[PDB]
DNA sequence: ATTATATATATAT
DNA sequence: ATATATATATAAT
């Protein structure tokens, strides 16, 4: 159906606002009375909130749409918003505070003499409250100017400021300066994934719903309970298994309906088992593998001839003309006459491989040597190597027998 | 005009994570293949083919930052409907929700394809991150697309960031290969002509190479030479041990010469249609790298793990004791030594000093020595080993 | 109601108009500046300590009470400048503000140091020394050597975080860390007419930050949100909500993380302290790693690991730092090191 | 005014009025033997200089064989893109020899004539100021310009605003210096605007052609459509029209010949440092000779002679040339000549004359001894124009014994071969007009004209072995040939190519030389002369040996700092380096 | 020994004073032929064992003395050929300015002496073989200030592998014209700063 | 492979 | 146009 797909391509892709909260309360119960407190009064404080996908953009614009919702709240406070992505330096970054706060017509021609009087003649003209976004890489700037001005206004000023932190680094205490650590109130959120496996079974349901505002209910009756019919079986929970065994990370979940929905249509109106086994196989590909099953003859030749290098002369980087010696005894004497080609079309076998980054330089110097008699690492492991062959459409025979010998 | 020939399931992955046109798609997809197996193609016609408002961009065209923003946002304002600059990335993100606004843009899925996308990597850091989040950061419903031959762990950057659905374009197989080249037939021959032709080709050519842009080149070009028989009227159609008889020795010349770009392609289409001192410097450096110092005394006064870096003191000792006459050092047999170097044919290493760094190599090959050797009539063999 | 106003005096921003514990230094550096003043002659002064003494307070304080007495005609009246390293763009830029604070006029920053240096009963005030430096050192230098002049009649005040600092440029007085007492005075001179607070929580945050740091602005920030998990058990502040909080903003975050990780990156781990203890060094590439990992997910009976998953949960940890890694675009050459130590592993493993 | 803690030190002569300038040939007034002499053998000089830069650019322009060739390639592979993918891009390898020096006339001399016939556009780069992406395009699109930050749509739009057909060239001199980097980078972007840009890339290649695949991998290399292209001719044909020429006056001895061509075969092939050798020799012939304004054209020459100062009378009588050509005469002849100035000069007017037409006899009996020479195999003498006039200069030819074996040869050889021979000997004479040869022009035709063959072969042997007796002749026993002649083979050679380090060699192991009173026959040296020897080292060790030395030779420390200054000379001078296998040991020198 | 030591250690008789007092007069009467041969497009490098800074100290008082000349010491230890550039660039032209490149720098000079024929500079080298000079850059840059009509130079080289910084390339950018000059007084100011760097 | 110096561009004065 | 910060190249560790 058209609205189905709709609502949960935003669900999924388009990351939205929605009422489940899973583990995070005591988190949410911190923030809430932290902006409640400096929305309200002239208290100031500051946060350091997780790795990816925790839903750490998830949870903010939950409360800050709560505070909103109260009337006295919504006429008189003011948000901007920064990412660390986008503005690298200060100057870009106070560009953006003097256009979000609307008061780039007032701030004109005016000249300031600092950056904090650029800043102080802005709140002069109601609290404010500052979300940065991806905050590690604000404190990567060569004073951390912008990080010391937020802090200093919040802990002397008059002006009521909050000043959120978004970061992915555990030790973002190390990063920062003493000064700007002196100033900031050591207040940390943890919105880590402390759910177990059963919790992990119990949100494959709810995501995977329809709302109760949908217009034709007896689809959506029906939608409902398929769910629960499905959630209980066990052929979704061996895969269910072993994405919760890699990652907690609801991300990678979202990653994994919206390809099991991909197979829905008008002719399969209800979702299968099958489908979420086929939608565990393409996340779950391995990729190296790929590449070595499209290679050439030739050039699956030279990798194990370059596997039996590594073999004798352990750990110790190779040539070209290490490689071409060992292809020459394959092909006079293990093998057979055809395979014996020319050493310039050997070259191209050998410059296809490093185009696509499977032996890397152990030292880059382009200009300084030769194409041949250049050391070179191969970046593909042993044990792949075994595994591909066999899956090869259709390797020759002694090829794969001097590949084991 | 354009047919897309055993690209089928891969396709319908395509149009299925496509969806609708207001419908929302991933934030990044991220294709990854070898050097032909549809990449540019299959992506860029279906993108046609569903009028679908899309851009694409070659990335080792645009060396610099700032020149890809632009020509992301220049093709953007011609589909919608003169000259908008941006510097950073920043800008950049601004402004396409400026474009994207338009009244046939509002409610459609925009796409960004990039093609060659190794080179990304390199511009900048804060790029690559840039583009996998930009459904969330621009908010514009946007899907971006990423053709590379590279897998995708090494595109991975330290920090982390959104991970893009990765998707792969299957290898072309023996009889793949064969169906694709028997599609665009010459006209003037029948159909189950041009296929043996391919059938034998394919013969030779498959150990060596299973891109398709090389042998589609290597059919074209050998084509006159297979249906010569048939019109001086030796053979018929229906004798294929005579036609592919006369291709047999041919072929196993064009892997060495035309398929290593010696003999150049429009030679091979008319070749059918037709029917002192300098000299012992450079032999110097040679005994000097490809030999050990301890029995440099035995061969002068009485090649495998490649050059060895010597001094100019080796070098010079070596130099006198084979030319049988008084040398005097003047200026040009010093300036000599350093030509060769400007002419890569010597090389010097460290570049701790120069004048007094002695340090070069002798950069150059066997066969290249042997012929000056036999020039002013000198024996290198005689030195190198016993 | 009474927590209320123990928010109000807890906040940072309520300094008091008489600072306990800091009254000798109060008194000698207005003896220093009374010496200066009234007999119309020019000096230097650094000062320097740790971020959290009260250092821009105390000598905000001097600067009023002069000012005060000036008011009252007992000094000579003086006019007054404040700069911060911190707050300027660049660090040209102080003597284009010095220009403009003394004088009408603006020029660029090569003209208004002539234009001082031309012109040198002005109170210099200068925060933030170590963000002046250039490799010149001109700006220091001549921040030093502008006030040692009859026609300058400037008295400079410095401040800053490392006492050994004018040495380097080829008197400095300090500012030491507060102790037991003094802070514990601090925190009951805040709320000294408000029943608010139980002595024991009162000598337990004390205790706490003097034994970590040493800071004022520590002990305010634990004792507001002490205030705050207190008044979520709804009073009287006791020892239990004083010790939840001490440790909401003093334990680290590092173990926690390693507990509610996946079952394969807790693996990942122990791989690689098993071949940290076959091996014995700091130093091991990802291939070594991943050939332990192998065996481990082997014995465990986990299905077996593929390299381009394992790249990406070796990347998740290292994300989130509690590896050390290299960039990727190196593959199998990743050298790692355990950004924490091998005991916190063990004791977050173990259970 | 030297010494500061900088690096720059101009004086200015600025507030003072001194802005007129000095003229040149001032300078070259260095001995006052007659002013106005040295004016004009400057004069002299200038012109026979500015005949022989002229005379050499043109026979190397002479010299239309390979543009015709590439010109033609230039429009074949854009006939193409005039009918109209994957089009390669058609280049061009022009193999260009191991002389760096003489590229730059040959990609010079390329650009008019391919401006004049196929394209209006034709541009040249070069690495020295390329090493990106960002300045290879940025020198590449100002100097389409005339003939922001661009980027390869600037190309195309500049390329359709200004044709609104003809293609673009564009030139790479030196590809060995080119990073691998942009030459990967450029072939791609500019294969995929084909269709709006037509490019075709010519590279300067000095190496066998090679050097394509070690820089450009075969990913790359497939993309492009190579052909290829194509100094010891070009040398021979110089020295004719130079030298073996009568129109210019200035000549050159055996002996500065052989330096100038020595440079040359044995050392480096460079032709522009032969032209660089004669015009030292030109400059250094009005130099030391005085009487050498009457190195010019003929009537000119005899034109100088009547107006003379009375000291340069005397410096034409002291010539030794001179002086054997007085003693030879009659009695009285030589006090004629001895006293009387104006006897002398026309005595010297007529042996010009004799001069001039004995130069004019001279090569065009050489010409046609090569077309004997060159027709016999196995070439004694040599094969080469270059090579026979060497051998004849230095001494007479058949005095040689060399010359015996040639004549022998010559004996034998076929009636065929004799009409080839004698038809082209016939040839040369009709090509050089106003020869003073005319009977031979005749007996020549006569041979030609009666076609027992032994017998009047004999006669055709013996023409030439008579005709070179009376005019090859080394020009030695010659009077007054030092006024258009030069030998000074030490004086060119060390100038050209000399030997610092034997200059280092000699001096310090032999004192004595350059101090010739008796300072060493076989102690007492310069201080770097004590160290030096000691060595051919602990430093220790080191410093007693030289404190035993010079102690013999002459509460002090005069001896211990002499080995601290005479050391740190050293090492500044190319012997030592510090090592730390001990507190010094190296030896750099080992010869 | 310390440094120190040398400067009241001036006692230092040399043993045949008059026979090398007469090798400054017979190598003075070079001077012209070197000053002939700067004009018309050649170069000059003197080649030996001793001190060439002082016959070209003499060389300087005796002839450029009505001439925009400069002088430029190697053996200077903080020298480049980016000094070199700056002196002329700043002081030649007047010009009061910074430069993007030494390649851009080196641009502007040799253009300006193309532009204008009145301009005569001479280049004096005291050390061309010290080892700030001995980059192929340096002397490239050098080389391609050598190769104008209105500019001169005179060189000196000490180094015993001297001419490794020029190829055929190089010897053609310099028309260099070689010169036995070996006096015999000792290398005094730059055996100064090498002094310093071991007992 | 990283760190230091030189250099190329970009930005602020 | 001077100066400084950032990006890239070359050189040394
Ligand atoms: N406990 C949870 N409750 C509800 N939704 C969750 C929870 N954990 C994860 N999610 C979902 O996973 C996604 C998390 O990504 P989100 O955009 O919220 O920020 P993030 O990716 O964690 O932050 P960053 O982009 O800075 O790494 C959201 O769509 C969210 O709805
Ligand atoms: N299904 C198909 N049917 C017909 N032709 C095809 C098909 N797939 C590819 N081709 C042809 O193969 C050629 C090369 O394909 P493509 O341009 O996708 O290479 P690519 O993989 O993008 O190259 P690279 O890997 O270097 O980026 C195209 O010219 C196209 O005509
Ligand atoms: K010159
Ligand atoms: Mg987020
Ligand atoms: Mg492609
Ligand atoms: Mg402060």
């Amino acid at each position: 159906l058209s609205q189905v797909q709709r609502i949960l391509r935003e669900r999924f892709c388009r990351q939205s606002p929605h009422s489940n909260l899973f583990g995070v309360q005591v988190q949410y119960k911190h923030l809430s009375e932290l902006l409640k407190r400096t929305a309200l009064h002239g208290e100031s404080n500051s946060v350091l909130i997780g790795p990816r996908g925790s839903g750490k953009t998830m949870l903010i614009n939950h409360a800050l749409k709560e505070l909103m919702e109260i009337e006295e709240v919504s006429e008189n406070v003011l948000q901007v918003h920064l990412n660390g992505l986008l503005q690298i330096n200060d100057k870009i970054a106070l560009k953006e505070i003097t256009r979000q706060l609307n008061l780039e017509n007032v701030v004109g021609d005016k000249v300031f003499g600092s950056f904090a009087e650029n800043l102080s003649f802005l709140l002069e003209a109601c609290p404010v409250i500052f979300i940065l976004d991806e905050f590690d890489l604000f404190a990567h700037h060569k004073n951390q100017t912008l990080l010391y001005n937020l802090f200093d206004i919040s802990q002397s000023a008059q002006t009521p400021i909050a000043v959120i932190g978004l970061t992915c680094r555990l030790d973002i205490l190390e990063l920062l300066e003493k000064r700007v650590k002196s100033r900031f109130s050591h207040r940390q959120i943890h919105l880590m994934n402390s759910f177990g496996f059963p919790q992990y079974v119990k949100i494959f349901k709810e995501q995977l719903s329809l709302p109760a505002e949908f217009p034709d209910k007896v689809f959506a009756e029906k939608w409902n309970e398929n769910v629960q019919y499905l959630s209980e079986d066990r052929s979704v929970q061996e895969v269910l298994q072993k994405h919760f065994n890699i990652s907690k990370n609801l991300r990678s979940l979202h990653m994994l309906l919206m390809l099991a929905l991909n197979r829905v249509t008008a002719s399969h109106p209800f979702m299968t088992a099958v489908d979420l086994m086929e939608a565990s196989q393409l996340c779950s590909m391995d990729s190296k593998a790929n590449i070595v099953h499209g290679l050439s003859v030739l050039e699956i030749c030279l990798i194990i001839a370059m596997k039996h290098l590594n073999d004798i002369y352990e750990e110790e980087p190779f040539n070209f003309q290490m490689v071409y010696n060992e292809f020459q005894k394959f092909v006079q004497r293990k093998a057979h006459s055809v395979y014996n080609f020319e050493k310039p079309v050997v070259m191209k076998a050998f410059e296809h491989l490093q185009q696509l980054e499977l032996i890397k330089p152990m030292e880059r110097t382009s200009g300084n040597s030769q194409r041949e008699y250049q050391l070179m690492k191969l970046l593909l492991d042993n044990t792949q190597i075994m595994n591909a062959l066999q899956k090869y459409p259709n390797c020759p025979t002694d090829v794969r027998q001097w590949a084991t010998s | 005009e354009n047919v897309v020939l055993c690209r089928e399931s891969q396709v319908s992955i395509l149009q299925s994570l496509f969806g609708e046109r207001h419908h929302f798609s991933f934030p990044s997809i991220f294709i990854y293949g070898h050097t032909a197996s549809g990449k540019t193609y299959v992506t860029q016609t279906l993108l046609k083919t569903l009028e679908l408002p899309h851009v694409f961009v070659n990335c080792v065209e645009c060396f610099t930052l700032r020149l890809l923003l632009e020509q992301i946002l220049n093709k953007l304002n011609h589909l919608s409907s003169t000259e908008i600059t941006c510097e950073t990335f920043n800008d950049f993100v601004r402004l396409f929700k400026q474009v994207t606004t338009a009244e046939n843009l509002k409610d459609q899925t925009v796409y960004i394809v990039l093609d060659k996308a190794e080179y990304l990597r390199d511009m900048e850091a804060n790029l690559l991150p840039g583009f996998l989040r930009l459904q969330e950061l621009a908010d514009r419903n946007v899907t971006v697309l990423f053709l590379s031959e590279i897998v995708w762990e090494k595109f991975r950057p330290n920090t982390g960031c959104f991970e893009p659905f990765v998707l792969y374009f299957p290898d072309y197989s023996i009889g793949n290969l064969q169906k694709i080249l028997s599609h665009d037939h010459p006209p003037e021959y029948s159909a189950d002509f041009y296929a043996a032709y391919i059938n034998i080709l394919l013969g030779v050519f498959y150990t060596v190479c299973r891109d398709l842009k090389e042998l589609r080149h290597l059919a074209v070009l050998n084509f006159p030479k297979y249906c010569e028989p048939v019109v001086k009227g030796e053979a018929s159609e229906r004798d294929t041990r005579k036609l592919w008889r006369n291709i047999e020795p041919h072929l196993k010349k064009a892997m060495q010469t035309v398929y290593l770009r010696e003999i150049s392609s429009s030679q091979w289409e008319k070749l059918q249609k037709d029917d002192y001192y300098s000299k012992f410097i450079l032999i110097a450096a040679y005994l000097a790298s490809y030999n050990p110092a301890r029995t440099d005394k035995r061969f002068f006064l009485k090649h495998l793990l490649g050059p060895k870096p010597f001094p100019l003191d080796r070098l010079l000792a070596i130099l006198y004791s084979i030319v049988d006459s008084r040398v005097a050092p003047t200026a040009n047999i010093f300036s000599q030594i350093t030509s060769l170097v400007t002419l890569q044919l010597l090389t010097l290493v460290g570049h701790d000093d120069q004048l007094d760094g002695p340090k070069y190599k002798c950069t150059v090959s066997l066969d290249f020595i042997r012929a000056i050797a036999r020039t002013v009539n000198f024996d290198i063999i005689k030195y190198l080993y016993d | 109601s009474v927590l209320e106003e123990a928010r109000l005096r807890l906040h940072v921003s309520a300094v008091p108009e008489s600072l306990p514990c800091r009254e000798q230094e109060f008194q000698d550096i207005y003896n220093f500046v009374e010496s200066k003043l009234l007999d119309h002659t020019g000096g230097c002064m650094y000062i320097s300590g740790v971020p959290g003494t009260g250092k821009t307070a105390t000598v905000h304080e001097v600067i009023r009470c002069l000012q005060q007495a000036a008011q009252a005609n007992d000094v000579p009246p003086f006019q007054y400048i404040e700069v911060n390293g911190m707050k300027l763009t660049e660090p040209h830029q102080v003597y284009v503000q010095i220009l403009q604070k003394l004088t009408g006029q603006k020029a660029t920053a090569n003209h208004a140091a002539e234009l001082l240096a031309k012109q040198f009963t002005t109170v210099l005030l200068v925060d933030e020394l170590d963000l002046l430096w250039t490799h010149k050192q001109d700006i220091m230098y001549n921040l030093f050597d502008w006030p040692t002049h009859k026609e300058a009649r400037l008295v400079v005040l410095a401040i800053a975080n490392t006492m050994d600092l004018p040495e380097r440029i080829m008197t400095r007085m300090c500012f030491q860390p507060y102790t037991y007492s003094q802070l514990q005075q601090i925190l009951r001179s805040r709320l000294k007419h408000l029943k608010a607070f139980e002595d024991d929580a009162i000598q337990l945050v004390a205790r706490k930050v003097a034994a970590l740091s040493g800071d004022a602005r520590r002990c305010l920030d634990i004792c507001r949100r002490a205030t705050e998990i207190c008044e979520f058990s709804q009073g009287l502040v006791t020892i239990a909500h004083s010790m939840e909080a001490v440790d909401e903003m003093f334990s680290s975050s590092y173990i926690t993380a390693i507990k509610n990780s996946s079952v394969l990156e807790q693996s990942f781990l122990r791989a690689i302290l098993a071949e940290f203890r076959r091996s014995g060094l700091e130093e091991a590439t990802f291939q070594q790693i991943y050939s332990q990992h192998v065996a481990l997910c082997r014995m465990e009976g986990l299905p077996y690991p593929t390299m381009s998953e394992t790249m990406a949960v070796c990347s998740h940890l290292g994300s989130c730092r509690l590896l050390l890694v290299e960039p990727s675009r190196n593959d199998l050459l990743l050298r790692v090191r355990l950004n924490v130590s091998q005991d916190d592993v063990l004791y977050a493993l173990k259970d | 005014t030297s010494s500061m803690s900088k690096g720059c030190f101009v004086f200015k002569p600025n507030s003072k009025k001194r802005k007129i300038s000095l003229p040149i040939e001032d300078y070259f007034n260095k001995g006052k033997n007659e002013p106005e002499d040295s004016k004009l053998r400057f004069e002299t000089y200038q012109l026979i200089w500015q005949q022989m830069k002229s005379e050499n650019e043109r026979l190397q322009e002479e010299l239309k064989n390979l543009f015709d060739n590439l010109i033609e390639f230039l429009q074949k592979s854009h006939s193409g893109f005039q009918k109209n993918k994957l089009r390669e891009i058609p280049t061009a390898a022009l193999v260009l020899g191991v002389n760096v020096t003489d590229h730059d006339l040959t990609f010079g001399s390329l650009t008019e004539a391919l401006q004049n016939n196929v394209t209006p556009y034709v541009v040249s780069l070069q690495a020295k100021d390329c090493p990106d992406m960002k300045h290879f395009l940025q020198k590449l699109i100002s100097q389409l310009m005339d003939c922001t930050h661009y980027s390869m749509d600037s190309l195309s739009s500049w390329y359709m605003t200004v044709t609104q057909s003809p293609p673009v060239v564009v030139i790479l001199k030196d590809m060995e210096s080119f990073a691998t980097k942009v030459l990967q980078d450029f072939i791609i972007i500019s294969s995929q605007h084909l269709h709006e840009f037509p490019l075709i890339l010519i590279f300067g290649i000095a190496t066998s052609p090679i050097i394509i695949h070690r820089l450009l991998p075969h990913a790359v290399s497939s993309l492009l459509c190579i052909e290829l292209f194509q100094c010891k001719e070009h040398l021979t044909t110089v020295l004719d029209k130079l030298l073996l020429t009568t129109q210019f006056p200035f000549k050159i001895n055996e002996k500065v010949l052989q330096v100038l061509t020595n440079i040359f075969l044995y050392h480096d092939f460079s032709v522009q440092n032969f032209i660089k050798g004669l015009q030292l020799s030109l400059l250094e012939h009005f130099y030391s000779q005085p009487l050498s304004v009457l190195c010019c054209n003929l009537p000119e020459a005899k034109r100088r002679i009547n107006f003379l100062s009375n000291n340069q009378c005397e410096n034409i009588r002291r010539l030794p040339s001179f002086r054997r050509y007085v003693e030879k005469q009659a009695s009285e002849k030589q006090v004629a000549l001895l006293t009387n100035e104006r006897y002398l000069k026309e005595e010297t007017q007529l042996l010009l004359e004799n001069l001039h037409v004995y130069h004019m006899n001279y090569f065009l009996v050489l010409r046609c001894l090569h077309k004997f020479t060159s027709s016999l195999p196995k070439y004694p003498l040599g094969r080469q124009i270059r090579e026979l006039y060497c051998t004849c200069l230095e001494k007479n030819i058949w005095d040689s014994e060399e010359y015996a074996s040639v004549l022998q040869l010559l004996r034998m050889l076929a009636k065929d071969e004799l009409m080839t021979i004698l038809e082209k000997c016939f040839k040369v004479f009709k090509s050089y007009c106003e020869n003073h040869l005319g009977s031979t022009a005749k007996r020549i035709e006569e041979f030609l004209a009666q076609f027992k063959f032994e017998v009047l072969r004999e006669n055709v042997v013996n023409f030439i072995d008579c005709l070179v007796r009376e005019y090859l002749l080394p020009p030695e026993t010659q009077p007054l040939h030092e006024v258009v002649y030069f030998s000074a083979a030490h004086a060119l050679r060390e100038h050209l190519n000399a030997a610092p380090r034997i200059a280092l060699h000699t001096a310090l192991n032999n004192p004595y030389y350059y101090l010739k009173n008796e300072a060493l026959k076989s102690n007492i040296a310069p201080d770097i002369c004590i160290a030096y020897k000691l060595h051919l080292i602990n430093l220790v060790d080191w410093s007693e040996a030289f404190a035993t030395v010079v102690t013999a030779a002459e509460m002090n420390e005069i001896i211990h700092a002499r080995f601290i200054r005479a050391v740190s000379e050293l090492e500044l001078l190319g012997f030592i380096k510090p090592t730390k296998q001990k507190t010094d040991h190296v030896a750099r020198l080992t010869w | 020994d310390q440094q120190t030591l040398r400067n009241l250690l001036s006692k230092v008789s040399p043993s045949f004073s008059a026979e090398l007092k007469q090798l400054n007069q017979q190598y003075e009467k070079l001077f012209h032929k070197w000053m002939l041969q700067l004009h018309l497009g050649f170069n000059i490098v003197l080649y030996g064992l001793g001190s060439k800074r002082d016959l070209l100290e003499r060389f300087r008082t005796t002839m450029l003395q009505d001439s925009i000349h400069v002088v430029i010491n190697g053996f200077f230890p903080g020298i480049s050929v980016k000094s070199v550039l700056n002196s002329i660039t700043e002081e030649v032209l007047d010009h009061m300015g910074t430069f993007r490149s030494i390649l851009d720098q080196l641009d502007w000079i040799v253009n300006k002496f193309k532009e204008d024929s009145s301009l005569e500079l001479f280049l004096l080298i005291h050390n061309l073989d010290s080892q700030m000079l001995r980059g192929e850059k340096s002397q490239q840059i050098i080389g391609q200030l050598s190769s104008l009509h209105n500019i001169y130079l005179i060189a000196s080289i000490d180094h015993l592998n001297a001419p490794l910084m020029w190829d055929h390339a190089k010897q053609s950018l310099f028309n260099w014209l070689w010169y036995e000059t070996t006096t015999y007084s000792p290398y005094t100011e730059e055996t100064s700063y090498e002094n310093s760097l071991l007992v």
